[PDB]
């Protein structure tokens, strides 16, 4: 809305933080509106960490906004990718396993599941006992 | 090389094609080789739908008197024995079907349609008959299988048949013993009637070296499913309803005797026999493994 | 090395004898035709429940080379689809198959095509003039870790139990154990 134009680096990374901290303080209505906003240049961006800080900020709009099942593809996904580095692969997994857990039973969950015990990474979480004596019914 | 049948020879065909020794003699085609493939998913197919007939189409080529089925498949239709020619309702599924296998390795051409008959015999009934005339009517070489799924089981051994029926107005030879199956009188009437109209084709069965091979070191493992077989509630719905069709067969001959299709109670101690023959077999294969499992033992 | 080579677990699976010989019908047409051994590659389908997978039925599918990538041809999948949807509406698309020696590269790349169409596919293998006394068909899944700061795909091998059909062992028993000219005097016993 300024008279003056900025750059896809400072945009995408302010609507990033915007979004980011309206989680904080509990208020996914607020937090819901400007990432919706950050969406719109996070196509248009060749920055290849920040499009991956929106991916895990955006799996967290869902997860806050009680899509359990959808916020579980997206961390799932941030695991996998080794531009991300190996402590924060660990995180970005776990991430998925309490959305995976937590989402209503669908079957879409049930495949989820099984990527969850296939992965030996999953096996160093917390809640494989749950996961273990989940999966396997 | 036993792989002397799986090969397929196209330009043969279309010889035998155009030259054609089936309009020059009624009943040429007497045998019929079966293979390994199409065996098992001909039964598959029977045994999967179960109670109700359902048809499908089979592929395969000629030699000789020899009429060889190499492969088959399944056509979505029903109304199989119920409709003449059933198979009208899925014209595409059958020139699509072929069009798509022979993109991948299926060259064979239409060779016949088969069809299942669960709990009473294989033979061409009333409805069969008039499909299979004009199946060879128009789309020559086309020989139609039947094949009893729920008595495969029961009997113990594979439970098939292959025809072909004849001309209406040249009417066939004398040479003709044909074997006595057990007919529930419901149908009886139908099968007598049109019965004598059509001739059998004489079943063989063959196998690849590939598929004997498999088959062999297959049987590692397959002889737990022998002694973990059971055929009694597997097929219990035959055997339960063969009762309610000898019962009938008895209470004719029974009034037969009296006042008032001839001497329908020697074929009444046939079924008595077959049915009851087949569920004292079954107990046999009980106590063989009572004695083998049980008694050991701590 | 390509496989896995973990503690796996995961699916149970059963295997009916009529994929095995669906398969070696198409592997000896298909070697037939070109007059040398042929990789055929095909789809598997079946029932599946919960973790349990049983595979009854298969067929064939398209497949080119782009360098020396095995492309599937989706196209005709997709097609054949439509036609097994048809016969069999109650069975669900499960893996796919082909024949060789054990796991490779070349299928691994064939696999990333399978998996684009669904979540869980499975694999089986076949080699054809097999050295072993044992059955040279063996069943895997994908299974991807940590290869030193690389995540990346594998393959975990799976065991398989043989199917039970009653009326189905008697086409096994018919066409391994046959009466050739074997019975005169009916017997029945
Ligand atoms: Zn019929």
């Amino acid at each position: 809305t300024g008279q003056k134009q900025y750059n896809v680096d400072y945009k995408l990374e302010t609507y990033l933080k915007i979004a980011r901290l309206y989680l904080e303080d509990d208020d996914p209505v607020q937090a819901e509106a400007y990432i919706n906003r950050a969406s719109l240049l996070q196509n248009e961006s060749t920055n290849e960490q920040l499009q991956i800080h929106y991916k895990v900020c955006y799996a967290r709009v869902l997860d806050y906004r009680r899509k359990f099942i959808e916020a579980a593809q997206r961390y799932n996904e941030l695991s996998y990718k080794t531009i991300v580095h190996e402590s924060e692969r660990l995180e970005a997994l776990k991430h998925a396993l309490h959305c995976t857990i937590l989402a209503s039973a669908g079957q879409q969950r049930s495949r989820m599941l099984a990527t969850l015990f296939k992965d030996e990474r999953c096996q160093q979480l917390a809640a494989y006992g749950i996961l273990e004596k989940m999966y396997l019914d | 090389s036993i792989d002397e049948i799986y090969k397929y020879d196209k330009k043969q065909q279309q010889e035998i094609l155009a030259a054609k020794p089936w309009t020059k003699d009624h009943h040429y085609f007497k045998y019929c080789k079966i293979s390994a493939l199409a065996l098992l998913k001909m039964v598959m197919h029977a045994r999967s739908g179960g109670n109700l007939e359902v048809m499908g189409l089979m592929l395969g080529k000629v030699d000789g008197e020899t009429m060889i089925i190499m492969d088959s498949f399944a056509l979505p239709v029903e109304g199989t024995e119920t409709r003449v020619n059933a198979q009208a309702a899925a014209y595409e599924y059958m020139a699509a079907y072929i069009e798509n296998a022979k993109q991948v390795g299926r060259l064979e051409n239409a060779i016949g349609w088969y069809h299942s008959h669960p709990g009473y015999g294989c033979w061409l009934s009333g409805i069969d008959v008039s499909t299979q005339m004009l199946n060879q009517q128009f789309q020559e070489p086309f020989v139609a299988v039947v094949i009893d799924p729920t008595r495969t089981i029961s009997a113990g051994k594979v439970n098939l048949g292959a025809f072909r029926t004849y001309p209406k107005g040249y009417k066939p030879p004398d040479e003709g013993p044909s074997e006595y199956q057990t007919i529930p009188l419901n149908k009886i009437e139908d099968f007598g009637v049109h019965c004598k109209q059509y001739y059998a084709l004489e079943v063989s069965y063959f196998k690849s070296s590939l598929d004997r091979k498999l088959l062999e070191l297959l049987w590692n493992k397959y002889w737990v499913n022998t002694l973990s077989s059971s055929s009694l509630l597997t097929n219990a719905d035959y055997t339960t309803g063969q009762v309610f069709d000898l019962s009938e067969k008895l209470e004719q001959s029974e009034a037969q005797l009296g006042r008032g299709s001839e001497d329908k109670l020697a074929k009444a101690t046939r079924d008595s026999c077959k049915t009851t023959i087949e569920a004292i077999h079954g107990l046999m294969s009980q106590v063989i493994k009572d004695k083998l499992f049980n008694q050991i033992n701590i | 090395s390509v496989m896995a080579c973990g503690v796996t677990g995961s699916v149970s699976v059963a295997l009916h004898p009529l994929v095995i010989l669906n398969i070696s019908d198409h592997w000896i047409r298909m070697r037939s035709q070109e007059g040398r051994p042929v990789q055929v590659i095909g789809a598997l389908i079946g029932k599946q429940e919960g973790r349990n997978i049983e595979v009854m039925n298969s067929f064939e599918l398209l497949s080119h080379t782009v360098e020396e990538k095995i492309i599937i041809d989706k196209e005709y999948y997709y097609t054949k689809e439509e036609q097994f949807k048809q016969v069999f509406k109650e069975l669900e698309f499960l893996g796919w198959y082909t024949t060789g020696g054990p796991p490779d590269p070349s299928d691994i790349h064939v696999h990333k095509q399978v998996c684009e169409i669904i979540e869980s596919p499975l694999f089986l293998k076949l080699n054809p003039m097999t050295k072993h006394t044992d059955l040279p068909v063996s069943v895997f899944e994908s299974v991807i870790d940590i290869i030193n700061g690389e995540a990346t795909m594998l393959f975990a091998e799976l065991t398989y139990t043989l199917a039970t059909e009653e009326a189905e062992r008697i086409g096994v028993d018919h066409v391994a154990r046959m009466t050739a000219t074997g019975s005169g005097e009916n017997s029945t016993v």
